[PDB]
């Protein structure tokens, strides 16, 4: 659009990326040098680029923009403390105890956020005091290091473990006896005479029993429910098995609409004979 | 150096009962790397002996050859502690003990080991991640390596920071003040476990304080109501003297060895009350 | 006095404090360091002098311990010989009183045991006696699964079989048919193990990560886990005791890393168990020694050597 | 008329969804017919790492391993952008067509090959696809432009009004804003508290400079000094009182006015009476055993004392001033922020619900948002055919319940007038006759805009069903294992 | 027919005449599991919602048709519904009736003018309100995410945090702990206001402090004000003519009488009996006008005369006055402290076991499934000082070569999250007071031989009577199953 043209909030992106560049560094020199002048300049530099683009509604850059205010603010914060209170004595005091034990420095910088520590910036030593308040987290320092100074000069006892001494002192059996060398359909065992609320059992659970796929049986030439047998692997693992169970999607499908409570029972019992239910 | 072994070799021969009570001792004491208290010492012993054919010694005897024997064979020795309401380094008369080695500090060996160490830090969990199923070194311990436990030694970590920051708070620290501090070490006191511990801050002190590392104090006021504080243990009195924590502030400072001086009486000032020497 | 005997105080602090593991390599810089407060050093001495020297103070410890009811233990290191030098490097900082940086030998180990089954000072280490009675089912389970009866062409190849098969074709080289059907493997079931009865799943899996941690178990590179070195020198006879496996030639080293072909066939049955675990096993450094020496032939009455070449992971 | 900077080709190998796969692309709209085996499409999952994010923002999966083929080096990328219309940054140079080639790498940084027509390189580093990725306003850290359908269907089967308040928070960036401003608040009156803490500081301080800007002794001690001197003055005087008398008259001159000579005493006019003078003498003589002695030490240290305290007050209070006119620019920046936020707010609200009418007038529809702050929720009432008025969205049917959660997901992502976007395996919640009706939202307006473009991935056979002769409709396909 | 085994609630008898896409019906029942796993194409899709309109429950909830009218197909209006229900008094709070029914006779039918559907209980009418009851007392809730199944329930499910299904499983269990823990969430929000205000009392503090130095300034102000008082000065000035007399050549003096008229009632009633005993020990004491030069302000410039600020010391007395009233409240303030932290205690020790204790349990239900089924997983709490964030989490493991992980989108593939939520769920059938439980369209991406070991827990479980009623549905089957007498079949 021409009115908040890009090019100006493209520019003042650039900008402000920068300006993150130049305050990841410019931490290292705040904390080191015991001043804030860098971040006072720095405060000058945002407002510029805050000022040069209002009046418009993109708001991609607040969010990153704060970091500086907040980085800022921390940074004057603590050095209102370290620039020397007493302006002559260096002490060995509180404050002096927490930061050196976080100093070690060999690795978790050096090595780790691509990242070198420079070693040029007794009363000039508390300025080297305030390099240590970035961690922002307990997994970042080595606490292998203070572990380990432990138990080798101080502890001086006795550390081991001993020997491991204490340790030392229904359908299915029907289908089982039909077999998978034959083929007798489900009416068999639905005809009990009008139980008609347990011939459903085997219809409906029974349909369509050809979807195992060891065989694709050709379309049925009467549709109905069919049941049929055969043997497959017997592995017990679930996880290997899946390769195969997925194959037998192979069988085609063929759909017929019929499916209501059947044109009358009197056709199936005459031709299975029998009247008791075989089954449990 | 043959002839003090056989000595042991032969007092140990007259004394099976002293085999069985200095092999007792050690395992124990190491199990929990915990104190040994007298009434148990002194039940399960006695009932030894009896076992053993023979009555009850002479402790003062029996206690000056567990001395020699345990500093020949291994150079640790069965401290006792001072008495609490006291405030000695007394002998066979005190009533809690705890194993400690008497071997001389070299100022190189154990920098070795403690520098390796700390690089077995660097790659097994580089940016923040940790070593177990994720990591495919197996063994990641690479079958065999110093660091012995992957474990403990962050609870060493901790509880020598704990120690430090009781020392310079003149062996009086509140509740409060110790919480603000591990906050803004990178210990949270949300209460979520940390992670190479599986234990919270409240719960290490407290267990501490059953090992004895920290002493807790208990008092009530109007004003403030229930308020702890914490006092070094005896147990760190009878471990940690001026040369032991000299020489960890002699590591922390990493800088030239010649300003050693003028810093003895420093650090003895920064902390001040720790016991009666 | 603080001299002589300081140096195996030193030593003895140094392997307990790593729970008692050391690599052989590992100790002789150790003490080599140690030997800075000593005296002095002396650069020219023969390198194998240096290891001499450090078996015979082990053994000078040995004598003085075991009438104390302890000992100081070798055994064939499980990995074949070079192998293990390639696990990692060899001074992480090259910081060292010598430059001479060069280990040749480094197929021995040593562990500190005392052989006590009564133990009757110790009740529990570290663990409550429900722990105890798991990590006695753990040792149980992985144990008894480490024979195995069904297998297929897996050809795992991370650690051990390309090692092996470059040493057999350094003998000689014919390399083709050595990739046999049939493997053993004494790192199994790793979620079989999770599948415990009494103890919830969550600490059960703690548990696991501190034996792994505390350096008691070793966890195949795959991920599959397994006894270790430090238990195995440890355990000794009593998993013998009650399923007697054997040994080779040597001494009391068992046979858990070695060749394990043999055909189906077996030997004289003084137990049911095949697998070789009655007869007719080596070590992995003893299968180098055979093929390069005297004796060609397999002494099970006579077995060919192409067909052999199948190993334990 | 469309800018430039449409993306135009990609070539998927060794990729973790497609081994070996080639595409190509139209600007205004694309829809790309494909079933995916897993909850990452096929090109969306190339395209966000293609556009230099990286896989940590998106989170499909935090891992170097299983996003490339097993074993194979390399998952290498190539995609495409056009160049050849107006609006772009050089095409003279850098050509018509940018294309940039990627390769996700198991134990390998991120490869910059980002290239042109020409095939060439001119820049192998992270800033410069930055700044050329800018220049087309493309969203550099917002998945936003990169709507996964775990998001997608969140948020369009939610039927809360809280929710879709803080869905449409979350949207672009408002929720990242406000909490970052809101973070800003917390640090300042950190900032307010630390530095009452630092007002006690200065405030002793201020108590040893009001004793050194002790000070009452140095006057006090400069006007003894001078009382003496007067007074040894005044004594000289009954001498002018002139058989012999000249015994020691004029030598107390002398003397006594080493402290101070006779040439400075008349230029200083006094009373001439000695009893008052003697008086004062001991008035002065014992005022000082309490000036020098309640807190007092050596005079030579106890002037270096003073300028030393009255120099570090001065340096102190300076920085003090420092870090008051630090507070100043914190807070003047923050209420210039609170301005910005509140144009960006009504600006923000205004155009999201011109976008949702525009949207529901193509449906044919009618309706407006309601941003309430106190409950933080989003009231939106519906028209619908015969409605008349406006009533709440929560008594809507589920297929426009749904639909107006489409609009309101595009109004949402309409403020930010970027130009390319990528969409994936939308949730199959959009029901067949719906998403032939209904959603022909996404056609209508996707196609419409030449000034931004999308992709999308379908899960199910949309040009089965498209009308591809509706002005503007094009549609490609890929496998299907 | 059991008075037992047949839990209370469950659904004994169907008899939905001419109602379903299927329209005849007529169903049949038994207490452990009933599934009704139907064939391919002309199969079972539209026959999941035949149980949300006997609750009366939404389909613009489940969405299987457009709305509910379009369950009234052509040709039929007329469908009665004969539907009955059992009750053990194990969980009674009858509604209409007393706890002595053999089985309620229930029939209902929704008719097309109305969105409420008609009810009947033994041929009495009801409304949408009778209905809604039976689903409080009887806790079968279909809208419930803890009762009811689906795929994308499932899918819902894998995505909620923990806090929220911490609360909707707790509430599932037993509302009454959360009332517990919505007093103790408003007691941990007064926990934040008393610490306030206990920083409130620690300023009130300092500020006493700071009160009790400006006290000390008060005090030499009254004492500078007394030396100003001591005044002396009208009384020496008159003592000129004592040594005068020892007339005219020194004649300026006696002024002071010009005046003396006025002065000697102006200083009456101040010190009026002091005027004299000022000489009553200048006679006996040589003082001067010199002692009183001396004890002008220049005495009182020690403490640097400080511009008369009485008033200060008067706004000092008000706000003492208010903070010494602020330290009569600090009491019943602080006893209101301990009281909020006693119970704070008590409620949490009273809490913390039985919630432990059941968590646990279920734990121990994950961690047998687990076992039977092969893989490792395992279900956590987490609990930090805050009881609003408490949250419990779902732990699965499926590679041997990853650890244990918490369940997430990010980590597994889709049929893994089914996998857990589903093995997760069945996890509570023993423990939620719902008397039957169902779940459909799983295998919608997530393979069948999972569906196995679900089904034989719940079968060889159900084998110990007094399990609860379950119905399974499956788009598609396989043999080589596990089969049971309990096998029970219908259409």
């Amino acid at each position: 659009s021409k009115d908040g043209d890009p090019q100006l909030e493209f520019k003042v992106l650039q900008g402000y990326r920068d300006l993150e560049s130049e305050m990841h560094k410019g931490r290292a020199q705040v904390t080191r040098t015991g001043d804030i002048g860098v971040a006072m300049d720095n405060l000058n530099a945002v407002d510029s680029l805050f000022n040069k683009v209002i009046g418009i509604k993109n708001n991609g850059l607040f969010a990153h923009d704060a970091r500086a205010m907040v980085s800022i603010s921390e940074l004057a914060q603590i050095s209102v403390r370290n620039l020397k209170f007493d302006d002559s004595r260096s002490m060995v005091n509180l404050e002096n105890i927490v930061n050196s034990l976080k100093r070690y420095m060999l690795k978790e910088h050096f090595k780790l956020n691509n990242i070198a520590e420079n070693r040029n910036d007794t009363s000039m030593r508390h300025s080297y005091l305030q390099q240590f308040s970035h961690y922002n987290e307990f997994s970042q320092f080595n606490w292998f290091r203070i572990g380990a100074l432990y138990n080798t000069i101080s502890k001086n006892a006795p550390i081991t473990d001993h020997l491991m001494g204490p340790l030392s002192i229904c359908f299915k059996k029907l289908s089982k006896k039909l077999g998978p060398e034959g083929s007798i359909n489900l009416f068999k065992f639905i005809i009990d005479p009008n139980s008609f609320s347990r011939s459903i059992e085997n219809l409906f659970y029974t349909s369509f029993l050809i979807k195992e796929g060891k065989l694709l049986m050709e379309h049925d030439e009467e549709g109905l429910p069919t049941i049929k047998i055969k043997q497959s692997i017997s592995h017990t693992d679930s996880r290997s098995k899946e390769i195969e169970r997925q194959r037998r999607r192979a069988a085609h499908q063929n759909h017929i609409i019929f499916q209501m409570d059947m044109p009358t029972w009197r056709k199936l019992i005459k031709k299975y004979n029998i009247t008791s239910p075989f089954l449990d | 150096d043959l002839t003090e072994d056989l000595a042991v070799a032969k007092i140990v021969k007259e004394n099976p009962v002293a085999r069985k009570m200095v092999r007792y001792i050690l395992s124990r004491g190491e199990s929990q790397n915990s104190i040994i208290t007298r009434n148990k010492l002194q039940s399960v012993i006695h009932e030894a002996a009896r076992e053993e054919n023979i009555a009850k010694p002479s402790f003062s005897k029996m206690f000056m050859d567990i001395n020699a024997i345990l500093y020949n064979v291994y150079g640790f020795e069965l401290q006792g502690l001072p008495s609490k309401n006291n405030m000695e380094p007394l002998g066979h008369r005190a009533q809690k003990f705890i194993l400690l080695n008497n071997v001389p500090h070299s100022k190189n060996f154990d920098d070795f080991k403690i520098l390796q160490s700390a690089h077995t830090y660097e790659e097994l969990i580089v940016t923040g991640e940790y070593i177990g199923d994720d990591i495919a070194s197996g063994t990641s311990n690479t079958l065999e390596s110093k660091l012995s436990t992957d474990r403990d030694l962050v609870y060493k970590g901790v509880l020598s920071v704990i120690l430090c920051i009781v020392f310079f708070s003149k062996n009086n620290i509140l509740h409060q003040e110790l919480i603000k501090f591990l906050e803004t070490f990178g210990i949270p006191s949300d209460g979520s476990k940390i992670a190479i511990l599986n234990i919270t801050i409240e719960d290490l002190i407290k267990s501490l304080e059953k090992r004895e590392y920290i002493v807790r104090l208990e008092e009530k006021s109007d004003t403030d109501g229930e308020v702890i504080s914490y006092r070094i243990g005896r147990r760190t009195q009878a471990e940690l003297g001026l040369e032991s924590l000299e020489k960890l502030v002699q590591e922390i400072m990493g800088l030239e060895k010649e300003q050693t001086k003028s810093l003895h009486d420093d650090i003895i000032k920064s902390i001040g009350d720790s016991y009666s020497i | 006095p603080v001299t002589g005997d300081a140096t195996a105080k030193y030593l003895l602090q140094y392997i307990l404090s790593a729970r008692g593991i050391c690599h052989e390599n590992a100790l002789i810089l150790a003490l080599m360091r140690l030997e800075t407060d000593a005296s002095t050093l002396n650069t020219e001495w023969s390198i194998q002098q240096w290891v001499d020297k450090l078996n015979d103070y082990i053994n000078a410890i040995n004598v003085k311990l075991n009438l104390l009811g302890y000992k100081i233990i070798r055994i064939n290191h499980g990995i074949g010989r070079n192998a293990v030098t390639l696990k990692a490097k060899q001074n992480f900082e090259d910081y060292a009183v010598l430059q001479s940086i060069v280990l040749p030998e480094s197929n021995r180990f040593f562990v500190y045991v005392n052989l006590a089954s009564t133990e009757e000072t110790k009740l529990a280490t570290r663990f409550n006696q429900n722990e105890i009675e798991f990590m006695k089912w753990a040792i149980e389970q992985f144990m008894i699964s480490g024979e195995t009866i069904v297998e297929g062409p897996a050809l795992e190849t991370s650690i051990i079989v390309k090692e092996v098969n470059r040493i057999l074709v350094a003998a000689t080289g014919d390399s083709n048919l050595a990739k046999w059907r049939k493997f053993s493997t004494f790192t199994v079931g790793s979620t079989n193990l999770f599948q415990f009865q009494e103890l919830t799943a969550t600490d059960i899996e703690d548990l696991l990560l501190r034996l792994c941690e505390l350096k008691w178990f070793y966890r195949t590179q795959e991920g599959k886990f397994g006894i270790d070195l430090r238990c195995i020198a440890e355990l000794e006879e009593y998993l013998t005791s009650m399923y007697n496996l054997n040994t080779c030639q040597n001494c009391h080293k068992l046979a858990i890393q070695g060749v394990r072909c043999g055909n189906e066939s077996c030997r004289e049955e003084n137990e049911e168990t095949g697998e070789n675990s009655l007869s007719q096993i080596w070590h992995v450094d003893c299968f180098k020694h055979y093929i390069t020496h005297v004796s060609k032939n397999c002494d099970r009455c006579g077995s060919s050597l192409i067909t052999e070449g199948v190993y334990v992971i | 008329e469309s800018p430039s900077g449409y993306i135009k080709k990609v070539i998927l190998r060794n990729f973790m969804c497609h081994e070996h796969f080639e595409l190509e692309l139209g600007s205004r709209l694309n829809f790309i017919v494909g079933n995916n085996g897993s909850g990452k499409s096929a090109i969306l999952t190339a395209i966000t790492i293609g556009l230099g994010a990286k896989a940590s923002e998106t989170n499909r999966g935090s891992s170097l391993k299983d996003l490339i083929r097993e074993g194979c080096y390399s998952a290498k990328i190539i995609l495409h952008l056009d160049n050849s219309k107006y609006g772009a940054y050089q095409q003279g140079i850098f050509g018509n067509e940018i294309i940039v080639e990627r390769i996700i790498k198991r134990d390998g940084p991120a490869s910059f090959s980002l290239r042109s027509e020409n095939g060439k390189e001119i820049s192998n580093k992270k800033k410069d696809i930055q700044t050329v990725v800018d220049y087309f306003s493309v969203p550099v850290s917002n998945p936003m432009c990169f709507l996964s359908q775990d998001a997608a269907r969140s948020f369009l089967t939610a039927s809360t009004s809280q929710d879709k308040y803080s869905h449409f928070m979350k949207g672009t960036l408002l929720q990242e804003i406000t909490e970052n401003l809101l973070y800003a608040s917390a640090i300042h009156d950190s900032a307010q508290e630390n530095m009452a803490l630092h007002l006690e500081n200065l405030k002793s301080l201020k108590a040893e400079y009001e004793d050194a800007k002790l000070n009452q002794t140095s006057d006090l001690n400069e006007r003894k000094m001078l009382l003496q001197a007067k007074s040894l003055w005044i004594d000289v005087a009954h001498n002018t009182d002139a058989a012999a008398l000249k015994e020691g008259i004029q030598r107390q001159i002398q003397n006594a006015c080493a402290f101070c000579s006779k040439e400075r005493i008349e230029n200083v006019d006094l009373p001439d009476t000695q009893e008052e003078i003697k008086r004062e003498l001991d008035k002065v003589s014992r005022m000082i055993q309490k000036a020098e002695k309640s807190l007092g030490l050596s005079q030579e240290e106890v002037i270096a004392l003073f300028e030393k305290c009255r120099n570090k007050y001065k340096e102190g209070q300076k920085k003090y001033m420092e870090i008051d006119e630090a507070l100043n620019r914190l807070h003047n920046s923050l209420k210039a922020r609170d301005q910005n936020y509140k144009n960006a707010e009504k600006g923000t609200c205004f155009d999201a619900d011109m976008d949702f009418r525009a949207s529901l007038k193509v449906r044919k529809f009618s309706g407006n948002l309601s941003f309430i702050k106190d409950t933080k929720s989003l009231e939106i009432y519906i028209l619908t055919t015969n409605d008349e008025k406006a009533r709440n969205v929560d008594t809507l049917s589920g297929g426009e319940k749904s639909f107006s959660q489409m609009a309101l997901l595009l109004a949402t992502w309409k403020p930010m007038r970027s130009r390319i976007i990528a969409l994936d395996e939308f949730d199959v919640f959009m029901d067949q006759v719906n998403r032939k009706i209904g959603t022909t939202l996404i056609v209508k307006k996707l196609k419409d805009i030449a000034r931004t473009q999308t992709i999308i991935i379908t899960p199910q056979d949309i040009g089965k069903i498209a009308d591809i002769d509706s002005s503007g409709v094009s549609i490609h396909r890929m496998r299907d294992p | 027919p059991d008075l037992s085994s047949f839990q209370p609630g469950s659904i004994i008898k169907i008899r939905l005449q001419d109602f379903v896409t299927y329209t005849l019906t007529e169903f049949n029942l038994s207490p452990s599991l009933n599934m009704i796993i139907g064939p391919n194409g002309s199969g079972k899709s539209t026959f999941v919602c035949a149980v949300c309109l006997g609750l009366a429950g939404k389909p613009e909830y489940i969405g299987r048709s457009k709305k509910v009218e379009d369950f009234i197909k052509n040709g039929q209006d007329v469908s009665k519904i004969e539907i009955t229900l059992k009750n053990s008094p194990n969980v009674t709070d009858i509604e209409y009736i007393d706890a002595r029914d053999e089985t309620i006779k229930i029939t209902r039918i929704i008719t097309r003018s109305k969105r409420r559907s008609d009810y009947l209980i033994n041929d009495y009418q009801v409304s949408e309100s009778v209905v809604k009851t039976l689903v409080a007392q009887l806790n079968i809730q279909l809208d419930n995410l803890c009762q009811f199944l689906s795929q994308e329930r499932v899918e819902e499910f894998a995505r909620l945090k923990s806090v929220k299904l911490l609360v909707e499983t707790i509430r599932s269990i037993d509302a009454s702990l959360l009332d517990v823990l919505d007093e103790l969430r408003e007691l941990q929000g007064n926990e934040q206001s008393l610490q306030k205000d206990l920083d409130f009392k620690k300023a009130k503090i300092v500020h006493l402090r700071q009160e009790s130095d400006k006290l000390r300034k008060s005090v030499e102000s009254l004492r500078d004000f007394q030396n100003k008082k001591g005044q002396l000065l009208p009384y020496v000035k008159v003592k000129d003519h004592k040594e005068k007399l020892n007339v005219k050549e020194m004649r300026d003096t006696p002024e002071f009488q010009s005046w003396m008229r006025e002065i000697r009632s102006y200083d009456q009633d101040t010190k009026e009996k002091l005027n004299k005993v000022a000489e009553k020990y200048e006679e006996e004491g040589n003082f001067n006008l010199s002692f009183v030069q001396d004890v002008l302000d220049k005495l009182e410039s020690e403490i640097a005369m400080v511009n008369h600020d009485e008033s200060a010391v008067t706004i000092l007395d008000q706000v003492t006055a208010e903070l010494r009233e602020l330290e009569h409240t600090v009491p019943q303030q602080s006893k209101d402290l301990e009281t909020i932290k006693a119970k704070l205690k008590e409620d949490h020790a009273v809490l913390e076991p039985k919630l432990d204790d059941i968590v646990s349990k279920i734990s121990a239900r994950f961690a047998r499934l687990f076992n039977n089924v092969g893989s490792a997983g395992a279900v956590r709490l987490e609990k930090p000082k805050d009881y609003a964030e408490w949250k419990i989490e779902i732990m699965v493991k499926f590679r041997d070569n990853a650890p244990l992980k918490k369940l997430d989108s990010h980590t597994q593939s889709g049929g893994e999250r089914a996998v857990s939520t589903v093995l997760y769920m069945i996890a509570l059938q023993e423990f939620t007071s719902a008397p039957f439980r169902v779940v459909d369209e799983i295998n919608q991406g997530m393979d069948s031989r999972n569906e196995r070991i679900v089904h034989k827990a719940m079968v060889e479980n159900a084998c110990a009577e007094n399990t609860s009623q379950y119905f399974l549905i499956t788009p598609k089957l396989l043999t080589g199953l596990h089969y049971h007498e309990k096998m029970r079949i219908h259409c």
